[PDB]
């Protein structure tokens, strides 16, 4: 169940190279942080409910 | 560390720009009429030969 | 003005260096009355540039500037629209006025354009301000006919920092 | 706007280009006096694909 990832496709939407307007690249890198945090905050509990289902 | 690409065409656009492409610098000579599934851009890449850019 | 602001939210602070910009012949101090340090006066980082008499030629010129420390520099520079064409004509003469900006990622033209608008503060002419990040080595060029606020020192950035918003 | 900027590859005159995404019928007109730089050839796209970046 877990080990399999994503179908989506996602783009560039920043060029690394060259800045983006700052207006814009400011409210993609808090989206960026706030998708991230959600993800992170997942992935957290996820590993300690698989943990302590597998232990029970 | 390299690009893994194995069945999908793949573009290395060596010292040229995607927008390079459109206006067609001596630097994009080649990838006039390009096609593929996979581009890569580079950090040397330059869009325009005369001083210039692209507006949006 | 909402990137400007973001970006001096994370400024840390902000550091003056001065941008020389010598001129000739035309005045260089503005005076208005809504702007009042003590009696009449303008921005104190801001140089209001006139004609040296009312209704008088303004010479073009071109003032560049470099950059030479590692950060990137902040330059702000104004254009003046003045509340009427015939107050355009005492400050800065007749004719069309154009002001070129040039770096080597940015570039844009501004025309001023004389008409009457509401009273705000005592003056009905307005002024915007536009700005630019240079690179750490980027020359920026300020050829310009008239209606030109230049900046007297540049601004660079500090450190890091949080920008908030409160009335306590 | 003539006027005079920093020089970049040994020229002070610069070249701004604009683009549109023209439908699959209508009809571009380009009415000019001067300081045009027409294109030589349409630009239409070919299929999907995906653009990355990267020093690799
Ligand atoms: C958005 O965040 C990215 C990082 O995720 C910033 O990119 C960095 O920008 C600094 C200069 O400010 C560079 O020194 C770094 O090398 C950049 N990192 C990457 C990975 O590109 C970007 O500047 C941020 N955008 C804004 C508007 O603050
Ligand atoms: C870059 O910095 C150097 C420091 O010596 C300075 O002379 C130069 O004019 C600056 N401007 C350029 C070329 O971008
Ligand atoms: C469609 O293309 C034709 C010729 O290619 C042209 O004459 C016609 O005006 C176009 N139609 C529109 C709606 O632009």
């Amino acid at each position: 169940r877990l080990i399999e990832k994503t179908n989506q496709q996602f783009e560039l939407i920043d060029n690394e190279f060259t800045e983006v307007e700052k207006q814009i690249g400011n409210v993609i890198n808090w989206t960026r942080d706030s998708i991230t945090e959600v993800w992170s905050y997942n992935a957290e509990l996820l590993v300690a409910m698989e943990n302590q289902h597998t232990i029970d | 560390p390299r690009i893994c690409s194995k069945g999908k065409r793949t573009v290395d656009l060596g010292q040229c720009g995607l927008l390079g492409t459109i206006t067609g610098p001596p630097q994009c000579d080649q990838f006039l009429e390009f096609s593929a599934d996979l581009i890569i851009e580079r950090r040397e890449g330059s869009d325009v030969c005369y001083p210039g850019k692209f507006v949006n | 003005e909402e990137a400007l602001r973001q970006i001096l939210r994370e400024s840390g602070g902000i550091d003056k260096e001065a941008m020389g910009f010598t001129y000739s012949g035309i005045r260089t101090n503005g005076a208005t009355s809504s702007c009042r340090r003590s009696g009449s006066s303008f921005y104190a980082e801001m140089k209001w540039l006139l004609s040296n008499t009312d209704n008088a030629a303004f010479p073009q010129m071109t003032k560049s500037y470099k950059n030479t420390r590692k950060n990137p520099a902040l330059i702000v520079w104004g254009i003046h629209h003045s509340g009427s064409t015939a107050e355009q004509t005492k400050l800065y003469g007749s004719g069309n006025k154009l002001v070129t900006v040039g770096s080597s990622n940015y570039q844009q033209s501004f025309v001023p354009s004389p008409g009457a608008r509401t009273q705000v503060n005592g003056q009905s002419g307005r002024i915007d301000f536009h700005w630019l990040m240079l690179n750490p080595n980027d020359t920026v060029t300020f050829s310009f006919n008239g209606a030109f606020i230049a900046p007297d020192r540049a601004s660079f950035l500090r450190g890091k920092s949080m920008g908030i918003q409160s009335g306590v």
